[PDB]
């Protein structure tokens, strides 16, 4: 099927009408998304079949066809783009200033914006347009708003 | 049985709309990949 470069809505017809389920990114022949979008199930492309390749639950972060290989890193200073895909909706670039979430286990930058469930998988840009992580595994804080790491995976 | 569909290039966008905040946050990351936070 379609194996261009880019971002991709993952769909589902199991449930009501066509639902989307989440996105992910298409680089180097490799499918990159979350975790919690696909289960680790395969993916259909048109008339072609992905099968996973490497899957992480704690990552929460799966390939398809070949091993990660998103590899940009956030300078820890600058603003980032979060290339939104929301459902039923054209795809968005948001700017941003990221935030921190500390861990026992070192920092990691976060982007306080708050979009469908649907849209977990939606690319994390640099002023490069180099992927740094990918949307929709964070937190609820005091306020009540959501907060998702910036979360990327290591290319072997 | 999930298919995909192309939404878009990967590119950095001049002039997007520019908002969120930029919080600092004490976290912790269960097994199951579940982030909560730390209090
Ligand atoms: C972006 N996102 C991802 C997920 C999750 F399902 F947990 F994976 N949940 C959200 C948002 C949806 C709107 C309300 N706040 C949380």
């Amino acid at each position: 099927g379609e194996t261009t470069d880019g971002v991709y809505r993952v769909m589902t017809r199991r449930l009501l009408g066509s639902t989307q389920v989440g996105v992910g990114v298409m680089q180097e022949g490799v499918f990159h998304t979350m975790w919690h979008v696909t289960k680790g199930a395969a993916l259909r492309s048109g008339e072609g079949r992905l099968d996973p390749y490497w899957g992480d639950v704690k990552q929460d972060l799966v390939s398809y066809c070949g091993p990660w290989k998103l590899d940009a890193a956030w300078d820890g200073l600058s603003e980032v783009q979060l290339l939104a895909v929301p459902p039923g909706e054209r795809a968005k670039n948001i700017q941003t200033l990221p935030g921190i979430f500390k861990t026992k286990d070192g920092d990691i930058g976060a982007v306080a914006l708050d979009y469908p469930a649907g849209t977990s998988g939606s690319p994390i840009l640099d002023k490069c347009g180099r992927v740094i992580g990918l949307y929709g595994n964070g937190v609820v804080i005091k306020n009540g708003s959501y907060v998702s790491a910036i979360t990327q995976g290591k290319r072997e | 049985d999930m298919y995909i569909e192309r939404a878009g290039d990967i590119t950095w966008e001049k002039d997007a709309e520019v908002t969120g905040n930029s919080p600092r946050l004490d976290v912790a990351l269960d097994e199951s990949g579940d982030f909560s936070l730390v209090e």
